[PDB]
């Protein structure tokens, strides 16, 4: 006869059952409902607190930032005490070589 | 236009759905998927024969 | 802390494209790289040659066994033996030797033995379809 | 056309006649027989990894994208126009760099742009601003390009939007120099450099500030926005065509890094 | 070949029950000394190089050519004196025999394939008709595939199903170079 | 808009105008250039020394005396050289050539 | 043929099932968090990401928790976060050496608390790393108060709290 209508996609962003045991930790964690969000807009997410991110996570982002990122000045100001530091060697070794 | 690929629409064991490599290969598939969910019969069987067939690729073969 | 905003147009620059679209118009042909259209209408010869999904001249090296350097056309359709004969015979004053040529009927295409690809670009923009 | 007659010349095609071509596969021979087989198969590189990696576009192929309509120039050319049409592909793996101008050949290179590359040779400069183009160069952090690069998932990824960093100590002072015609430099010593560049180039500077499309030329991108027209730590909400961005005085502070 | 996995199996030297050790006298008697009564040499044994392992063989082959061929298959039904490509499946009786009288009528074929644009959309009468069909059938739009392309003697396509493969065949023509899955939202994807 | 903690409204703190971008002695209308591939090729630029307005007398004359051989039998003076042929690299160090030699005629 | 769930939570299964999973809500939250304790020989690194020593590059690392060979008549009493180590070594601590397995076993003292909160003196085997850690804790009930139970690593020693809150909330 006719067989039955191919395969369509799901109905919208599905969130997981929290008490089910089966569920991979991938699909129900802290950014997988991020995910869902971002595949079924707020049209079925949540509030969008999710999309924040948190202010303990925050203050670890400074210290990221703090262990991760200089400033430029501070670069400029390494690099002029090292091309002091090449020029004075380099007339330190034409000093020794002439003499 | 492009909701599902074929590489879904098969029916068959969620051990090789689709990556198909060598003997030893679709053993270690079976193994990193389902290797939890079988009898300790099926264990101790996938592991007898994956360190077969890893003994079986780099030791004695026609070419060398 | 939330706040609806509706200025997507930024957004609508951010989305790359996929269905590649025919050139814009350059005034002058050839282009300033050199592109060209194909020339309106096209010419009643029947060897016909169709262009590319990105608009150019179809013209391919083939590079295998070494020092196998070949070439082809690969849309041909039509009576494409005539094309061969002709490709024969701009090849004739070419290489002096008679072109070590075969078409694919069924693939329909047309290739030929070493690499002449440049001028053999330059003899289909001049047949200009 | 004889070939679909010549096809209609015959029965209906059936399942009986798809033959595999003339050539798909060599036989499939059992290692055996009088012929084939009596015996059967036995007889009787330090910081390469560290190394930088940028792709190079070729300014003769972006002059093609400019002919062919790929990467149109009434808006500015960005690492977002370099790559949405696929005219030049990058690859955010192997420990790369990102997008930066070839070096061969502008003869016959008749456009306007405003080209945002990390890395172009001086020839590269004048050949932009030969017709009057704009040349800056910041750096592309790893996370941070690849992010850029293909815009499409991250614009759906449900993270806010990250701020590219500033370049490592080495990328420094390549971008601290406006000889470079690059991002983070004075923005007036970039005038000296471009008359010096004429001089060298033998080039008639025009002032492009009275051009048509200046204040389209006058955008210079931001720092640490990988997009151009979007704001730093926003969320592309796709589905409902919006645009979420955060009020919190320290996430604003921590976003306006 | 599509996604065809085979299930046969079988046992290897230590798969089939039993064997550890020497099994008889190996030089006291004038037979042949083994390793086992379990290798794959006796009576029950092994089967030594049988097909091992559930296996599976599919084929993401090249898709526009897929999709090149798919329309190539159609242009074979076009030219055969099979493509009779109908306005709309509507069903003016609700007997299948007046399907088949008219198919007989009609000399289309043996064997008919009927497709329309929309499933939900397909006429209930049509349907309801076609399910005593026991050789012809219908199918919905993205249903147009290459063993159904030979399966009838002849396919019946719905007129804006056809525009609709035709936009599909489109699509397919000059597809761009993907630098994303094609899945996700595009300039112009739909 | 938004502006960086880092921005160039203070990373170049002093110039907050667009003019500052690119705004602003070898004469253009005066000298001829030439680049043909002749593979080989040799790019050239002449110029008539005689009308040279932009050379001062002895430097006009101390080109004539020192580029004798590249002053042609029309009176022009003009250089060729090789590295290779377009825009940047072809053209401008022939025109610097002419302005180097200007220079060393000027002392 | 497969086993539906999965054996690596079969034990947690039967956590779920019958008269067991009748247990107390606090009884199932105690059973089920699995903080981690400081270690007795792990010293800890210092953070998240840091430079590779010979290839300067910012890389992630973290630290192995090594398992604490815990023998069970250190059970019996108030032992510390410590005990012995059974692992292997090389002769000169050079790992182009045959190596041999080996152990790192604790030194113990019979020491004695009187404990306010108990009223009564308890004489039993502990560790001057038990007693440092006692003494920062500045008396032995305010210790039991102290470390958690999964911190305490020692049967006694949560029988001894255990005996405690019972006093404190009766
Ligand atoms: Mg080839
Ligand atoms: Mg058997």
């Amino acid at each position: 006869y006719r067989a039955r209508p191919p395969p369509r996609r799901r109905p919208g962003p599905r969130w997981p059952d929290p008490e089910d045991l089966l569920t991979p930790r991938w699909q129900l964690g802290p950014r997988y409902a991020a995910k869902q969000f971002a595949r079924y807009g707020a049209a079925s997410g949540v509030v969008p607190g999710s999309l924040w991110p948190s202010p303990e996570q925050l203050r670890e982002l400074e210290a990221e930032e703090r262990e991760w990122y200089p400033s430029l000045a501070t670069m400029q100001e390494s690099l002029r005490v090292k091309q002091l530091a090449e020029e004075q060697k380099r007339r330190e070794r034409e000093q020794h070589i002439a003499e | 236009n492009f909701e599902k690929h074929p590489k879904e629409l098969i029916r068959g064991p969620i051990w090789l759905r689709g990556w198909k490599g060598n003997e030893l290969q679709r053993c270690i598939r079976k193994r990193k998927m389902v290797g939890s969910r079988m009898f300790a019969d099926d264990l101790h069987n996938l592991n007898k024969r994956i360190r077969y067939l890893y003994k079986h690729f780099n030791r004695h073969g026609k070419f060398r | 802390f939330v706040e609806s905003v509706d200025e997507y147009q930024f957004v609508e620059r951010l989305l790359p494209a996929t269905r590649i679209p025919d050139p814009p118009k350059h005034e002058h042909y050839p282009t300033p790289s050199g592109w060209q259209p194909p020339r309106d209408p096209p010419p009643n010869l029947p060897y016909f040659v169709r262009r590319s999904r990105m608009h150019n001249i179809p013209v391919y090296k083939d590079i295998t066994h070494g020092n196998r350097q070949m070439t082809v056309i690969r849309k041909v359709e039509g009576d494409i033996w005539a094309l061969q004969k002709d490709v024969e015979d701009f090849l004739s004053p070419l290489l002096g030797k008679t072109p070590v040529t075969q078409v694919n009927e069924v693939t329909g295409t047309l290739r030929i033995k070493g690499y002449f690809d440049q001028e053999l670009k330059a003899w289909l923009l001049e047949k200009g379809f | 056309a004889r070939a679909l007659d010549l096809l209609r010349g015959l029965p209906r095609v059936s399942l009986a006649n798809l033959k595999p071509n003339p050539g798909s596969k060599k036989p499939e021979r059992r290692p055996r027989g009088r012929r084939r087989g009596r015996k059967c198969g036995r007889g009787h590189n330090e910081g390469h990894s560290f190394r930088r990696q940028y792709k190079p576009l070729s300014l003769n192929r972006l002059q093609y994208l400019i002919d062919l309509g790929r990467v149109d120039p009434s808006q500015p050319i960005d690492l977002t126009q370099l790559v949405n049409g696929r005219g030049v592909t990058i690859q955010p793996l192997k420990r790369d760099y990102g997008v930066q101008l070839v070096e061969e050949g502008a003869d016959t290179f008749t456009a306007k742009v405003n080209i945002e590359v990390q890395l172009a040779s001086e020839l590269a400069i004048a050949a932009i601003e030969k017709n009057g183009g704009v040349v800056t160069t910041a750096f592309y952090d790893p996370r941070s390009l690849d992010i850029v690069c293909k815009p499409v998932p991250f614009f759906l990824r449900g993270q806010p939007i990250p701020k590219r960093m500033l370049p490592p100590e080495e990328l420094v002072p390549y971008y601290t120099d406006a000889k470079n015609r690059g991002y983070l430099a004075d923005p007036a010593k970039f005038p000296e450099a471009r008359l010096e560049l004429a001089r060298k180039y033998g080039y008639i500077l025009p002032d492009i500030t009275k051009d048509e499309l200046f204040k389209m030329l006058c955008t210079r991108k931001d720092p640490r926005q990988i997009f151009f027209g979007l704001a730093p730590g926003w969320v592309v909400n796709m589905a409902d065509k919006k645009i979420l961005k955060p009020t919190d005085e320290n996430l604003l502070k921590y976003y306006t890094s | 070949n599509f996604k065809r996995i085979s299930y046969a199996k079988t046992k290897t030297r230590a798969e089939v029950r039993g064997g550890g050790r020497k099994p008889w006298p190996q030089k006291g008697t004038g037979r042949a000394r083994h390793g086992s009564i379990r290798s794959p040499l006796w009576r029950g044994g092994g089967v030594a190089h049988g097909p091992r392992g559930p296996t599976s063989y599919y084929y993401m082959l090249p898709m526009k050519v897929r999709a090149l061929g798919l329309k190539v298959a159609l242009t074979v039904k076009l030219a055969q004196d099979d493509l009779h490509i109908m306005d709309s499946l509507e069903l003016p009786t609700g007997d299948p025999q007046y399907l088949t009288e008219l198919a007989h009528y009609r000399r289309w074929g043996d064997s008919v394939l009927l497709v329309d644009l929309t499933h939900e959309e397909m006429p209930q009468s049509i349907v309801e008709a076609t399910s005593r069909l026991k050789t012809f059938n219908l199918i919905p739009a993205v249903g147009l595939n290459v063993h159904s392309m030979l399966k009838h003697q002849t396919l019946v396509l719905t007129l804006p199903t056809v525009a609709f493969l035709e936009d599909k065949l489109l699509w397919q023509d000059s597809r761009y170079r993907p630098l994303y899955p094609f899945s996700l939202p595009y300039s112009d994807f739909p | 808009e938004f502006k960086s903690i880092y921005s160039l409204d203070k990373l170049y703190p002093e110039s907050q105008g667009s003019d500052t971008a690119w705004r602003v002695d070898i004469p253009l209308d005066r000298l001829t250039i030439s680049y043909c591939r002749s593979v080989n090729s040799k790019a050239e630029v002449r110029f008539h020394l005689a009308t040279a307005e932009w050379i001062a007398e002895p430097v006009r004359q101390k080109i004539a005396i020192t580029h004798k051989n590249k002053i042609n039998r029309l009176g022009e003076l003009i250089l060729t050289s090789e590295s290779s042929r377009y825009q940047f690299r072809n053209l401008a160090d022939c025109l610097q050539k002419i302005r180097d030699m200007i220079t060393e005629a000027s002392q | 043929p497969l086993h539906k769930y999965p054996v690596w939570l079969w034990k947690r299964l039967q956590l779920r099932e019958g008269i067991c999973s009748r247990l107390p809500g606090h009884y199932l939250r105690s059973l089920e968090e699995e903080r981690t304790p400081t270690p007795v020989h792990y010293r800890p690194h210092g953070a998240k990401f840091k430079i590779n020593p010979k290839n300067g590059q910012r890389e992630r690392v973290e630290d192995v928790p090594i398992p604490i060979y815990f023998p069970p008549e250190s059970q019996r009493g108030l032992w510390g976060g410590e005990g012995w180590i059974l692992g292997q070594i090389y002769a000169n601590n050079d790992k182009l050496s045959k190596r041999l397995k080996k152990v790192w076993k604790p030194q113990l003292f019979e020491r004695e608390f009187y404990s306010e909160i108990l009223d009564k003196k308890f004489t039993v085997t502990v560790t001057m790393r038990t007693l440092d850690l006692i003494d920062e804790a500045y008396g032995l009930d305010f210790y039991i108060l102290k470390t958690p139970k999964e911190d305490l690593c020692s049967k006694f020693g949560m029988d001894l709290k255990r005996g405690m809150l019972l006093r404190l909330a009766r």
